[PDB]
């Protein structure tokens, strides 16, 4: 709510790690689910400057990591909207500019102007794809990962987006590729793809039977070769 | 300071690291350059400033004054704390049918009179001539409702004229 | 204000740089114990106590004020020097128009609020000087404004002055 | 603070590095939040306080008073700390066989009078009338001796009765 206005609600303690440990030219994707439930902006106020973003403050004001909301939901009132946006880390500032994370809108004109909404599994990662919710490393669960693996094959190099189309078994095993999960499989095998040329690699497994993880493996270590 | 744990096998281990190192220096007091400190700050021991200190309200923190409007004989009040007072009595008078009259302030039960200058007079019967007296008292205590009267040394009182009995704290 | 070095995954020295940033933040540091020197100017935006001895340089310079007029002593005029509450005495001899009744006072400027006052009273002694000394608290003084505290008369007539002195303590809020 | 070092190839790396966060954590005084700091803190540069400033036993340890209980002419003592005297002369008294006598305070040597206040009489033969004295002395130092006197401005002195010098000393 607000008249002639910048309204925000600071969601610095809903970032894990400080926008400043980002490297510069990294990507990462934010998604969100979104519910305007009443959206009471009269004729005579503008909606500006209107997202979730994380940018340095004094002197700079460059967005860091960003994602903009609906300008005008009053013809979608009271349904989900998902908004998915990849952002690329800006270079470094001086270290004097500090930075903030935080919800804005501004409301300027005559009237005030207001609105309700509702936010649903918001979403940060590192990457250039908006990946299904998952909750945060230290809130993370083996019941929050994947259940079924589906396989089919020699058909052209992209992936077929109807579940039908595939082959699905229960997984009885978790791949970790550098402490992250990748994938799994039924097979006592799996496939570790994009990787980068000329890089050295860890990778460990650990079995699933129904919510119940093994401990970890023993890891191994390897080096992609590197081409000609 | 909240600070986010630092774990075996924790995931964002650098930057929780880098964070955490980053909150620390940022949040504490340091032994250089110049800050400004937040919170209610109470020192246990010894505190010495060897450059300039500055403070607020020290008038009205350390100093009280309290006087009797309507009579200047008597001053009757409620120590705001522990003090040291300075009680002087302005008056001004003449000795019974002329001649000698000594001026001083009483002692309340608790306090120690350090030292008195008493006020005398001589002569002029029935006029008024200034005769102030002064007393400093110690061991003034917090909440203990204190009277200062008019005691007299040496001679007989004639009659008083335009008497004002002011009391200045000095906190301890 | 410490300069800590950036701890980053693939970093070199990790170990030891964190060892030397935890190093540097325990050394640079006030703690809650122990005897400690502090540089750089302090500003406490909270309140402050001091259960030891605290100790401070130049305590009367500081907080404390003396103004008086060399040259006439009825009429002091001071610019303050900081926000204080005043402490004027008239230090008065003198006698009644023709004998009798005479006295003094000391007049309150405009913005301040005279807290107590004892008046200085003569009787007799026809052109003769007898002490009649005047007392007065003023609260309200502000800094850098200048005032102007003189003699005033509540009741009778004047007949004439001798060696009258006016000083004026500033006691620093 | 003893923290345990950090080395390449440590067991507990992780534990230790937490360990030590929250060492520091606990034991900084910080820019935020209510405090009790303990140990003589020792400011070099300039401090300022804009909240409520507490002082254990200022009275004592800013303010002395020193009297002459025997005589009130003369007070002889040695200065706790450099400071400023604020000197006062309660003296009753009349000029030879009548009329003029001006008393004052002598300056002592390395001592600057600042502001000065002189006590007249006049008349009233072998009767003793008020006739009080003021004088504010800057540059007292630590440790050395002082003695205050009563000086003579103008006229004859005839006789004192019932005098008492007190000098309040304000630390600087």
């Amino acid at each position: 709510k607000g008249t002639n206005a910048w309204v925000n609600k600071d969601l610095g303690e809903g970032f894990s790690i400080q926008p400043i440990n980002y490297k510069p030219g990294d990507k990462y994707t934010m998604s969100v689910d979104v519910m305007f439930t009443s959206w009471n902006v009269p004729a005579g106020t503008t909606i500006s400057a209107f997202w979730m973003r994380q940018r340095y403050t004094e002197n700079s004001w460059k967005e860091i990591c960003t994602i903009d909301l609906p300008k005008d939901p009053s013809k979608m009132l009271n349904q989900w909207i998902r908004i998915t946006q990849t952002s690329t880390i800006p270079p470094y500032e001086d270290p004097s500019v500090g930075t903030q994370a935080i919800l804005n809108v501004g409301f300027f004109g005559q009237q005030e102007g207001s609105f309700t909404i509702r936010v649903r599994n918001p979403k940060q990662e590192l990457g250039s794809i908006a990946t299904p919710y998952m909750p945060s490393a230290s809130e993370v669960t083996t019941a929050d990962w994947p259940k079924f693996v589906g396989t089919y094959v020699d058909t052209n190099p992209v992936s077929s987006t109807v579940s039908s189309k595939y082959d699905w078994d229960e997984m009885k095993y978790r791949v970790y590729l550098d402490g992250t999960p990748v994938g799994g499989s039924k097979l006592l095998s799996f496939d570790l793809e994009n990787l980068k040329a000329g890089t050295s690699y860890n990778v460990q497994v650990s079995q699933i039977n129904g919510n119940v993880e093994s401990d970890k493996s023993e890891s191994v270590a390897f080096k992609t070769t590197l081409p000609k | 300071a909240e600070l986010t744990k630092i774990t075996r096998g924790m995931q964002n281990g650098a930057e929780t690291i880098n964070d955490n190192l980053n909150k620390l220096n940022t949040i504490t007091v340091q032994k250089t350059g110049d800050e400004t400190i937040a919170g209610k700050k109470t020192f246990s021991g010894d505190v010495s400033v060897d450059g300039d200190f500055t403070m607020k309200k020290f008038a009205d923190s350390y100093v009280a004054f309290f006087a009797n409007k309507g009579s200047g004989n008597t001053v009757t009040f409620t120590a705001p704390w522990d003090c040291t007072a300075e009680v002087e009595l302005f008056y001004h008078g003449w000795g019974y049918s002329g001649g000698e009259w000594e001026i001083g302030i009483t002692t309340p039960s608790g306090l120690t009179q350090i030292y008195e200058a008493t006020g005398y007079t001589n002569g002029h019967d029935n006029q008024a001539i200034s005769m102030p007296t002064k007393a400093i008292y110690s061991g003034l205590k917090k909440g203990l409702q204190y009277t200062f009267d008019i005691r007299d040394a040496n001679g007989r009182g004639g009659g008083p004229k335009h008497p004002m009995m002011i009391v200045k704290l000095y906190r301890n």
